[PDB]
């Protein structure tokens, strides 16, 4: 299945494209949202942010929905991604609760 | 507005219109004609010319190298395409193999008399073929100069993305344009999946059969027409889609269309091809052409592309019933 | 089934049956009758012509070349590979070396007069020559135009693998076919590593020695034939091997298969011809003929090959008890 | 936005040429100061240093100042990475108060 | 004081100063007088030589090639520049598109009757073609020997960051030279912007319009002198210059410069010319001239370039006002 | 023991000992011996011959060529090799720049009457050219077809690993050899460096001037005799160096070498040469000869090979006294 390439200032990131399909309203997962990051020199999407929170944004579509803050990431930082990524506002609460 | 425009996002600029030969170059008009349809074409600036080894098993190719040859243009002034994959009857001679890309493009280079075309195109998709060895094979031809660029035509978006994206896996050259059918009963791709990989990958649209086949002529209310294309040997599959249930409620449609024609003064066929040009998305449309006359009434169809207004457009939208979701 | 199929994941379409020069080319049989088994074979629908800068030192290449001028056949309808490994009698004229390499192939392609060949094939593998070194030359024999594809002959699945690896690491072409011996007593490659290949990184594989020289012809029963390979000036080696303790067990079981042959209706090489066929791992078997009749009999094979159902298949296995453990 | 690369020990970084001029001052943020580090047959700036620390040290700059000492870099180590990387007294400081 | 210097970090060694062919070649002067200057400079070292498709509408290329080829000189002996983007009135016959580039070179190529030119350069920028297409098709000439290096002309840094960015990002060959406007009242981009592409990525500089036109030659002091650049027709953007407020403002600081000329015991040509060497940054100027003597005088520059001392530079920066803030 | 062997670990295989045309061929011999001296060497298994662009100003590649034409030997059994560094008097013909090297093998190629040569080696190295667009270069005119392989001579450790490096980094073809001097007075170098660059890299060592230029062969005991080398006109260094403080201290020591060579039975030249071949490190040792008898005297020198026992080396280390510390 097609796979999609993401670059988070130099770490690159691989998925294939229905899993990120997997959550059609988060940036990630709408085309017309991600169309701005891609680069076609590349062929992959670039975002110039935090390196160590996106292990956890990917795996929360892989896993299908489990959103855990990496022990290694500040609480005010891990939480500004989750916004951006626009994972959307119920996994956002549902991961504030696992999180305090 | 420009009468030339970049095939996609590539350096290459043609002209919004281009003349085609399926059908008529070595077929149904006759080499007189084909040197006059253009020679018309080109003093007009139309610089575009599309044929394909399949159009008159060769035949097209050979008319349009003649007249090339003949009015002695000078080469960078004019943008010749040719599409590949049916050029045998033997096995190896279709498809997108290595071996038929390479076999393929010489010999209709060969029958145009030229040492390279501007674009090649993938005259459809290959099932049997990987698309690495049919990326590679584009960039071959490419490299030994036989094109400047290459392009794919009836492929699905998907097909077209994994064709770039190999390119870049293996440093390759990207396809540059899609030619596919684009005409108001035909709208879905050109106005739905090919924006996209024009924003996404530069990826242009060079469409098809503006005028259906003749059928957007209207000339077909009254039933078929002595020699027009409906009613040539070979061509009962498009005489049957016209007399079809759908192809009546077609012709239904193009007498309301007529309408709004006549209304901003100009041909029903200038209003349809003037109506592939509308969006920016489409980088040129192939005109098809048996009379010279036709050709010049087509060429009319830039005049009427200031006069479609967002209504003109919204009406004929309405006609058409037809308008694709995004 | 299916006359043509793909070799290996490659486009390159090929007949299920293949024409092959070895022993008779330039050597055994005369340039009328290299040329009447050629000129039947195509017009049976046969596109693959194998040869090989080594047979009959080079004459075979030869013989082939003028068959091909002489029917002026279309280029683009024939499918012809050639191997290279041995050229010559001084130390730069063996080896898989960019040097042989290229001169190899070029000198192949001047006796065949022909610009290219679809195929080049490693006739065996070279320890003298790094694979990059080989993988490159390859890659370059193409991009110069003077091969569609290449291919190894003779060559163990690792060594494939490091091929179609190197190539992957350098970004150059893989190799898109294994030239591999198979007939009922030579199975344990082309049955069980080859598949694994196939499936992993799309090589196919083309079989060589259906009859095993002759030998599953049963001809060998009550001795060696005069005028048969066996007896040729040169062959000791395969006259040694039928009248070995090993060449009757086998010869033996031919006898049984023969049942299963009258059986179905058909030879006993039409049997093991189609018998190579069997499963869709072969892509093509490259057959072996010096009499116009020899041919016709083996293109027989085909017929049988819907008569080949699960039973006659473990029947066989049973008389022949050498089914190689996957 | 023209992009640039940094090649810390073997580990690739990539960021916007913008995000580096937030900071004029810093030997990352000054042309004339990162240019020795510059390899032009690979287009990206190398530095032989400590890996873990360059995390940090590049969210700075996305982050517009945020300079906090990742969890499993040693307070020493880090704080000659600061350094190094020119930083500036101001948001060196700031970064030893936030840190104790 | 070295006469011949790499051009950037390039292994292309260039003579200080070289010998263009803009408004001479082919239409100012006569053939007779272009092989006596082309001459003139050869025997005194020089083997620069620039041109371009655009001069004289070809013509200066044919003037060029025929010296060449008549004075019999060795070819590995002269470095032969042309630059590219304006080649006919058609709209594919400018830009720096794959068709441009390849048709383009080719036709210069063929004018001035070599196989190859040792550097070609984009005349300018081109914001219709995206960069890959641009640096892959100055690959593309390259490889096929059509040229031995490329640069860029009138591009910002950033451009030519572009390019050698591409280059590397697709494995191709990266712009060795600027071709950049130079003269004591044009110093901005040579002096502040190059030499940091310079140490970066190891561009050079090969400076043109050392006069300004023949400007700082202080010949238009009392007006537009007959038979001079300004008067020629087709310059009248340039007698225009001369004669504008800044054009005035630039005669009277040549008056004081002319001092410091004849000080020196030189005339003031050779001291801008020597002015624009006087830093490694430079690595040729490219010099005009309608006459022998002015060629052979300002060939004199280079015995100015050791009397140019930090406090004759700090002079002249002095009366000129003009030294750029780095 | 192996008369052939590969050529670093590339897949070329060469003589161990190879005969070069430097000071010879075209120059201090006639045409006649050369054509003499080559027909020799090649009857006697010899296929490496060794030249260069710079030997007699070309002439040494016109003989060298008209031999391999006259005594119509096939190709594919010699392996040529030419030097390329110094070509001209003019500016851009030395060096190692895209241009000269380009321009420098046509030449060569042309004077040689040759396609192309088996190794194409950098004379020297060249302080000017970026090792990326050597290495670009080579790359380049092996994929045109004018060499096989390329190689370096004279170049350091480092400069060989960084031309493999860059190979590497850019997907180019590294070196596959490197040309060195080595004699029992030059040991440094082949002996301790160049070992550890075929185990990492690959890159064997083909060395040059086995004899010091005749010396090892102890005629200049006595003096300068006439129609040797040190008295040729031009070889003055030779003579001053021959007549040196430390060239009478290595006669001296070829006397008690001497000794060890009668006892072994075999001339002093033979021991020095077969000393050279003595390690696998070394691939091939490039004579030199002006006589008929010289070369069958050398070419002895492998007999002599089985005698040098571990023992009979040691005795030569003492004598020399310069065995390098690893
Ligand atoms: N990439 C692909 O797979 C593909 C497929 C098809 C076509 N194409 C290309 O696209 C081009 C488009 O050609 P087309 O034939 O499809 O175009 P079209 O515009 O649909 O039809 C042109 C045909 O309709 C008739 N006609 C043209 N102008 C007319 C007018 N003003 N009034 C009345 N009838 C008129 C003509 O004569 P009659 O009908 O009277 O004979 C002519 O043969 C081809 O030439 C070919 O180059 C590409
Ligand atoms: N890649 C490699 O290393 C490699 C190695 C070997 C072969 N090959 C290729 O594979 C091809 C296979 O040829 P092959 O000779 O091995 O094939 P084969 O099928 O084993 O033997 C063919 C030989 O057996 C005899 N024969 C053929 N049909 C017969 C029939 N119906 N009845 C009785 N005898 C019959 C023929 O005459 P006689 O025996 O009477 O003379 C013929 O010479 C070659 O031509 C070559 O192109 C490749
Ligand atoms: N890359 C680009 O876009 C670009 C653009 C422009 C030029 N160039 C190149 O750069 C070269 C520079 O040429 P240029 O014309 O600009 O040079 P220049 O040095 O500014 O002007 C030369 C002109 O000034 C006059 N002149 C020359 N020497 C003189 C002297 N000693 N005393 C008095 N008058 C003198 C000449 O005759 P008259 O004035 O009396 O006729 C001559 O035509 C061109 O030939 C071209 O190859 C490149
Ligand atoms: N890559 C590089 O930079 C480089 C540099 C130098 C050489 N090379 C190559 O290496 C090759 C080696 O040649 P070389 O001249 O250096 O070799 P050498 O073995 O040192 O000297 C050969 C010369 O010594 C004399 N001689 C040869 N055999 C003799 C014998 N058996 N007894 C007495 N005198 C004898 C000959 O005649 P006279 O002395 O009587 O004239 C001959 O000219 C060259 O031809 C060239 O191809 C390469």
């Amino acid at each position: 299945c097609e796979r999609v390439v993401i670059n988070i200032s130099g770490l690159r990131f691989e998925t294939q494209l229905k899993t990120l399909a997997q959550f059609p309203e988060t940036l990630l997962g709408d085309p017309k949202k991600r169309m701005r990051y891609f680069d076609p020199l590349r062929n992959e999407y670039f975002f110039d942010r935090n390196r160590p929170s996106f292990d956890a944004i990917l795996y929360y579509y892989q896993s299908g929905g489990r959103l855990r803050r990496p022990v290694n990431v500040p609480l005010d930082i891990f939480s500004e991604e989750i916004r951006f990524y626009e994972l959307g506002e119920e996994a956002m609460e549902m991961f504030r609760e696992d999180e305090g | 507005l420009q009468f030339y425009r970049n095939l996609g996002k590539s350096g290459l600029r043609v002209s919004c219109l281009g003349l085609g030969t399926w059908v008529t170059f070595g077929g149904q008009i006759t080499d007189e004609m084909a040197e006059h349809l253009m020679t018309l074409a080109y003093d007009n600036g139309i610089n575009l010319f599309d044929t394909a080894e399949v159009y008159a098993a060769g035949k097209a190719e050979v008319v349009l190298g003649n007249i090339i040859k003949k009015k002695g243009w000078r080469r960078s002034s004019l943008v010749i395409t040719t599409k590949i994959f049916w050029g045998g009857k033997a096995e190896t001679e279709r498809g997108l193999s290595r071996k038929h890309i390479i076999e393929g493009l010489k010999a209709s280079l060969e029958r145009l008399q030229l040492e390279y075309v501007d674009v090649v195109f993938a005259n459809r998709p290959d099932p049997n073929t990987p698309m690495e060895e049919t990326v590679r094979a584009m960039t071959h031809v490419i490299n030994q100069g036989m094109a400047m660029y290459w392009g794919t035509s009836r492929w699905s978006s998907m097909e077209i993305m994994e064709a770039y994206s190999v390119a870049r896996q293996f440093n390759l050259i990207p396809p540059i344009c899609e030619q596919a059918e684009y005409h108001m009963f035909q709208r879905e791709k050109v106005e739905v999946q090919l924006p996209e990989l024009f924003h996404k990958i530069g990826v242009g649209a060079m469409t098809w059969s503006p005028l259906a086949c003749g059928i957007v002529s209207g000339k077909y209310d009254s039933g078929i027409p002595p020699y027009s294309r409906a009613s040539l040997k070979g061509y009962q599959w498009l005489k049957d889609k016209i007399l079809s249930e759908e192809g009546r409620r077609q012709q239904a449609k193009l007498k309301e269309l007529q309408a709004i024609a006549e209304r901003l003064g100009c041909t029903l066929p200038q209003l349809a091809i003037a109506w592939c040009l509308r969006n920016e998305g489409v980088s040129s449309v192939l005109l098809g052409a048996s009379n010279a006359e036709q050709l010049m009434e087509n060429i009319g169809a830039i005049q009427v592309l200031p006069k479609l207004s967002s209504s003109i457009v919204h009406e004929i939208d309405s006609i058409l019933g037809n308008k694709p979701y995004s």
